[PDB]
């Protein structure tokens, strides 16, 4: 049994309040 | 054995220290003081200075 994952599995890499930003 | 400096036992310790995104944890002996908001403060928090 299978699916496309879609946009899932992200997790917080670090404990920093970065905000209103696109960051790599 | 003491029969052997070249071949005699020497203790070694390596201390390795961490600066993660986490709050700090293993701390020096220094003394805390009051949070003087809205003035130009020199600061240390946890070595972050
Ligand atoms: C997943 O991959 C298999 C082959 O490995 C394929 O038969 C199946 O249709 C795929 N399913 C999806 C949801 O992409």
């Amino acid at each position: 049994a299978y699916t496309n994952s879609f946009t899932r599995g992200v997790y917080y890499p670090d404990k920093v309040f970065r905000s209103s930003v696109l960051h790599s | 054995q003491p029969t052997n400096v070249g071949y005699q036992p020497y203790r070694v310790v390596v201390l390795s220290f961490e600066l993660l995104h986490a709050p700090a944890t293993v701390c020096g002996p220094k003394k805390s003081t009051n949070l003087v908001k809205n003035k130009c403060v020199n600061f240390n928090f946890n070595g972050l200075t």
